[PDB]
């Protein structure tokens, strides 16, 4: 089963670039999409070496980089462009559709903030699930007129996405002054590949459990509405230190309330015999609280580090807290809803999402059922 | 004599390997194996499926999709049964030697 | 002559599904039975 990517707009190509540099870098395959001499399914994301990208001003330069061998501000105005090249660009996803083995699932690296991608992305994802009906997508969008355009792409994925990983640049800048000290676009984004990098380390090495992308997402979200994810990755030494830095909000990317399941990755050799040990001290002294009407659990798995390139680690979680982020931008709406053809289709979309913000409200009370 | 049979084993026929093998095989810790083999026979769930035409060609079809192994331990792999099924249920029985 | 051609059919149609009833009845001699028919004819 092989995977696919596709970047839009300035943001998505600029973090995709980076996350071409530290994927190629974990195999062993020079910037020149050449193998060197110096176990790892490297054929999931490469084509025989030919990464499966599809980029859609930047580019320029991105070619002007040495690693050139590896291949308006409205939201309408994003929808209507994507509808002019309808038919032109569809054709390189048929022609590498079919051309591969067997589609899996569609990676969409993208932002929303109210750049021609942002529109771009919302059409995309209207076709994906008109052509192929039994492909999945999955999208890391990246949060910030520009409640406009965020609120209404909110209208496209939560119907179309079967699962989202949310990145806000306010809790990633947090990051940056605390523990690297800038005070830029491109030193931000060195953090943000390493949490796309590690998210696949138990795709592009084969584990047991886990071995396909339909594998990691169908245990956490437990409704097709309820599919909001969010990450951790703490190595910025046994697993009861990596465990306890990762549910801590000094190091979530996001910026009553209880979690629906977790999933925590380990990328290094540690001793597996202390792995149920930590399990039990963060039961005991309860450092996270769960639902109450489910038996809610913790998962965790096994991996290894790549050879070429210290104990790792990612945490993957659906908190019903990412329900105030929406609150955050939805509350502008209406206040820019009173001072500023037909001008319904803003009205439905945040119509959707106000179902959706009930749809979260709902889930922490002990009888969510019915 | 003892420390030149055991060190015999390690250094020359690979006893370390073997062990480390039939567990990427048997255990089915090596993904894309197991969750293509089962994937394979449960497509079709009789008089089918148990000769040795489908089930013994089933293997050497799956071993490609492994991405790990086609090795001289990759052999030797034998797929066979030691029961007739008749005809909901939660069993299938098959060996894997 | 008109009621020759069909009297070939009914003959040469009965040959041959002898043939692919003793191919199929082994343990490729499986493989020749997808060069026969590839349409699912020959489904009797
Ligand atoms: N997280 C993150 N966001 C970015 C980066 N570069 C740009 N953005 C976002 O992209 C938005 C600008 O979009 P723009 O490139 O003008 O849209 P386009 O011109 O249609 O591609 C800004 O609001 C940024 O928040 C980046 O490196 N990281």
């Amino acid at each position: 089963r092989e995977i696919i990517t596709l970047q839009l707009g300035q943001c998505g190509n600029q973090i995709g670039f980076e996350f071409w540099k530290q994927l190629c870098a974990e195999h062993g395959i020079s910037p020149e999409a050449i193998v060197e001499e110096f176990t790892d399914r490297k054929d999931v994301f490469f084509y025989q070496y030919i990464p499966r990208a599809v980029l859609l001003r930047v580019i320029h330069s991105i070619l002007n980089s040495p690693y050139a061998k590896l291949y308006g501000n409205n939201w309408a105005s994003g929808f209507s462009q994507g509808e002019k090249i309808h038919e032109d660009i569809f054709d390189i996803i048929d022609r590498e559709a079919d051309g591969s083995d067997s589609l899996e699932g569609f990676v969409l690296c993208h932002s929303i903030a109210g750049g021609t991608g942002s529109g771009l992305g919302s059409y995309l994802l209207e076709r994906l699930n008109d052509r192929y009906p039994k492909k999945l997508v999955q999208t890391y969008s990246v949060f910030p007129v520009q409640p406009y355009n965020s609120l209404l792409t909110l209208k496209r994925l939560t119907q179309n996405a079967d699962c989202l990983v949310v990145l806000d640049n306010t809790a990633l800048n947090r990051i940056a002054t605390d523990r690297l000290h800038i005070q830029s676009f491109s030193q931000i984004n060195q953090l943000v590949s390493t949490i796309m990098s590690a998210s696949t380390t138990t795709l592009r090495y084969p584990g047991y459990m886990n071995n396909d992308l339909i594998g990691l997402i169908a245990s956490l979200i437990p409704t097709p509405r309820l599919h909001f994810l969010m990450t951790g990755y703490t190595p910025l030494t046994t697993v009861l230190d990596v465990m306890r830095r990762l549910l801590q909000p000094k190091n979530v990317m996001v910026s009553n309330h209880c979690y629906i399941a977790i999933l925590n990755i380990i990328q290094g050799e540690v001793d597996p015999t202390q792995v149920h040990k930590s399990l039990q001290r963060i039961r005991e002294r309860k450092l996270a609280n769960f639902i109450p009407w489910g038996p809610a659990s913790i998962q965790v798995a096994l991996s290894r580090k790549s050879p070429y390139l210290r104990v790792s680690g990612l945490m993957m979680a659906n908190h019903t807290s990412i329900s105030s982020l929406f609150e955050r931008t939805c509350r502008q709406y209406d206040k820019l809803r009173k001072r500023e053809d037909n001008f319904d289709e803003m009205d439905t979309s945040r119509e959707i999402v106000q179902q959706l913000i009930d749809e979260y409200h709902a889930a922490t009370r002990p009888d969510y059922i019915s | 004599v003892n420390k030149a049979a055991v060190d015999y084993f390690f250094v020359e026929l690979h006893l370390e390997a073997h062990y480390e093998a039939l567990r990427h095989f048997l255990l089915m810790e090596d993904g894309e194996f197991a969750q293509s083999l089962s994937d394979l026979l449960f497509e079709k769930l009789p008089g089918e499926l148990l000769n040795p035409l489908v089930l013994n060609s089933v293997l050497s079809k799956a071993l490609q999709c492994s991405l790990h192994g086609d090795t001289p331990h990759a052999s030797n792999l034998s797929l066979a049964l030691k029961y007739l099924p008749e005809v909901p249920d939660v069993l299938s029985c098959l060996e894997l030697r | 002559f008109e009621a020759t051609i069909n009297k070939f059919d009914k003959n040469f149609s009965a040959h041959l599904l002898d043939l692919l009833a003793r191919l199929s009845i082994y343990s490729g001699m499986a493989s020749v039975i997808s060069r026969l028919d590839f349409n699912g004819f020959y489904t009797e």
